[PDB]
């Protein structure tokens, strides 16, 4: 199965540098042509640069060209993304894809897209998530102020997983996020068990486990 | 006559990427820049010794490299065959096999031949480590220790810029967006007429002649851009700075730098008269094609 | 190249759905299309105007003449629910160009009214001398909801955070809003109240310290 894989995104203040990068695999890397598309949280998507399987045609944006570079290695079937000088416009997602047939320089359809990799641009620095409980039916934690996203919730370790509901994170205008996570449960069920939501924050590298029940 | 006579537009490279096997003598940009040497080694009383046992070495890679290519013949005719019946309708209605057989034939045989050619030379491809190693023991034994004139490094540099000059960039950058730019247009206008009613046969040697433009202009593209890089550094080097005297250290990798790059240089030359050719005869047998389409209208 | 897509189009199940996509001399150029599911990534769903791929239901299908390029979704599912672009390539520009996208969404699915539960600022929270009240709305459609805070019996109209509508697995709809107030505020009132009305019908919880 041809697939295509991306990494390299992440929070990166005004002004600095990115490598976003774009690993294929299940299909001839060399001669396809492989592009870069990013897409605002909300808006559309955006064309921003295509290049030639040889590498010997490079396409770019306006509102990438002079800051963005594409290249590709295809020996080992990579392809990339420099991004420099960037601004608060720039953060999107951004996915990459291969024109449908061989040989097209951007002038086909795009089949296969990667799931796509978040650039973040801001002047605020990563925060911890302060984790607070609910008490109670419905219980549950709060994931309070943390930047930047994603903060992944795990109920018990990952012992129970059946009536649980995260829902997506708030932003608020100090540009930190918030989140909640309830879960169902019976009342009998309520003051032998214990609930204990397991919050865990990528780039703030802190994780917190905070315990819920009665009181 | 709407078929091809000359397949030399195929070319292999190792699966490091390093080196690149062209069908156009001398096959390896590396033999230029052994080549250079020697015109470097014509400055120096201590290197001009060994120049004698230099063209020995070098002509014996030059003689397998050219062996090499020559066993693959029999793979190169085989694939010549398969395309002319694939780009002809007239020839592939002379046999008796659906269009997809041929096709699988094609793309058999075509990486049974760019697959000889990289094979058969990868005993070549390791002499070519060696023979740049005794080019740097060659340059140690320069008298100048740590004041070595680089006037025979910079007259070269000269030399190379007057060698540019003689190669079309511009014409060849204009022919290549312009013949890309017909060769998108007249895939994406089969995109639009095609269908499965009638005859495919004309419709499909077309894309399969296309499929062989795009492979052309991809192989053009990567030379013309390696051809500007090698111009553009050595002429960022004539106007650099110009230390009058370096290390002999420092000399090695000074002749090493100029001789990579006009070896891309007089490598890329051939490589870019080739695949100027060859694009040019596939679009006429593609506007011949295109012709024969559009030649039966009452029907 | 200027690719004009309508921002919204709505359809019942089983009726057939119509995308349009507009251009100068669109019926030029080939017109892919795409689908993106919420938070999933693109996929492609007709080529050169009328080209399907495989594994596509053939109830996709695509028309392009003229200066109209249409997608047209027969026998519509609830699977549907996602965001239509169309892709063209820039003449003279020398790039891809991609539409401003349409979201088709399904109606006529039966109504389902929202679930709420309201949370008080918990005693951990208070200690820092910070306070927030979680209000959680899910279980609903269609998708939209309007949060209403009140301090007592009247309005806050300070402190509010409303989350935008997010479709869950269950094709129902889910948000949240958080309300940020001193402790001395919260212990001060007799209670607070989170009022979501759906369809008309309000539904509303009530906490109190």
């Amino acid at each position: 199965e041809v697939q295509l894989l991306e990494s390299g995104g992440g929070l990166v203040r005004p002004g600095g540098s990115q490598r976003l990068s774009c690993a294929a695999s299940g299909f001839t890397f060399t001669p396809y042509a492989m592009t870069w598309v990013r897409q605002a949280p909300g808006k559309g998507l955006e064309w921003l640069s295509t290049i030639s399987g040889s590498g010997g045609s490079t396409y770019y944006a306006d509102s990438v060209k002079g800051r963005f570079t594409i290249s590709r290695d295809n020996s080992k079937n990579m392809l990339y993304l420099q991004m420099n000088s960037l601004t608060a416009e720039d953060t999107a997602l951004y996915y990459c894809t291969k024109d449908k047939d061989e040989y097209t320089f951007g002038h086909n359809a795009f089949d296969v897209w990667g799931q796509g990799t978040m650039v973040t641009v801001s002047s605020a620095s990563t925060k911890g998530p302060s984790v607070f409980p609910l008490a109670p039916a419905a219980l549950g934690c709060l994931v309070k102020d943390y930047f930047p996203e994603p903060v992944t919730v795990s109920w018990n370790s990952g012992a129970l997983t059946s009536g649980v509901h995260t829902f997506p994170a708030v932003l608020q205008s100090s540009g930190l996020y918030s989140l909640s996570s309830v879960v169902t449960v019976p009342s009998s069920s309520l003051g032998t068990q214990t609930y204990i939501c397991n919050v865990n924050h990528k780039p703030s590298n802190t994780k917190v486990d905070k315990k819920v029940e009665p009181k | 006559t709407n078929t091809t006579d000359n397949i030399d537009y195929f070319d292999i490279s190792d699966e490091s990427n390093y080196y690149l096997i062209s069908q156009l003598r001398p096959h390896f940009s590396n033999i230029y820049f052994f080549d250079e040497f020697k015109r470097y080694a014509s400055y120096h009383t201590e290197i001009k010794r060994y120049e004698d046992i230099h063209k020995t070495k070098v002509n014996s890679l030059l003689n397998e490299a050219s062996r090499a290519i020559g066993i693959c013949n029999r793979a190169k005719n085989t694939v010549k065959g398969l395309i002319n019946i694939l780009e002809n309708p007239q020839k592939f209605k002379t046999q008796r096999e659906s269009y997809d057989v041929k096709l699988r034939q094609y793309e058999e045989k075509k990486e049974a031949f760019r697959g000889c050619l990289l094979n058969k030379n990868r005993k070549n491809l390791d002499q070519i480590k060696k023979i740049n190693n005794e080019i740097r023991d060659l340059l140690e034994k320069l008298k100048c220790s740590q004041d070595c004139q680089t006037n025979v490094y910079f007259d070269m540099i000269k030399i190379y810029l007057v060698d540019f000059k003689k190669m079309p960039y511009e014409n060849y950058d204009t022919f290549i967006k312009q013949y890309k730019n017909s060769y998108l247009s007249g895939v994406d206008m089969i995109r639009k007429i095609e269908k499965q009613i009638d005859n495919p046969v004309t419709i499909n040697a077309i894309k399969f002649t296309q499929k062989e433009m795009g492979y052309i202009i991809d192989r053009f593209e990567y030379h013309l851009q390696k051809v500007k890089h090698s111009i553009d550094q050595v002429t960022a080097l004539s106007d650099g700075v110009k230390p009058k005297q370096v290390t002999k250290n420092r000399l090695k990798e000074y002749y090493f730098n100029i001789g990579n790059y006009y070896s891309i240089f007089k490598f890329g030359k051939d490589s870019l008269n080739m695949l100027n050719k060859a694009l040019i005869h596939k679009e006429k047998i593609v506007h011949n094609l295109l012709g024969e389409l559009f030649g039966h209208l009452e029907e | 190249y200027e690719l004009t897509q309508a921002p919204s189009v709505s359809v019942a199940p089983g009726q057939t759905a119509r995308i349009t996509c507009g251009g100068d001399n669109i019926g030029r150029k080939t017109v892919n299309w795409y689908q993106q599911k919420p938070g999933q990534a693109p996929v492609l769903v007709i080529y050169y105007d009328n080209d399907r791929p495989s594994g596509i239901p053939e109830r996709f299908s695509g028309s392009n003449s003229g200066n109209m390029a249409t997608l047209s979704i027969s026998r519509v599912e609830v699977g549907d629910e996602a965001d239509y672009y169309c892709q063209v390539w820039d003449s003279n520009n020398d790039h891809p160009v991609f539409g401003g996208g349409t979201k088709l969404t399904v109606v006529g699915q039966p109504k389902a009214a929202p679930s709420v539960t309201l949370f008080p600022p918990s005693s951990e929270e208070l200690q820092a001398n910070k306070a927030t009240l979680v209000c959680l709305i899910s279980d609903f459609y269609p998708g939209a909801v309007t949060v209403a805070w009140k301090a007592d019996s009247s309005p806050v109209k300070a402190g509010v955070e409303t989350t935008t509508p997010s479709k869950q697995s269950n094709n129902k709809y889910a948000a949240s809003s958080y309300l940020s107030l001193t402790p001395e505020q919260w212990k001060s009132h007799r209670s607070y109240s989170c009022q979501v009305t759906h369809e008309g019908s309000t539904v509303e919880k009530t906490v109190a310290p």
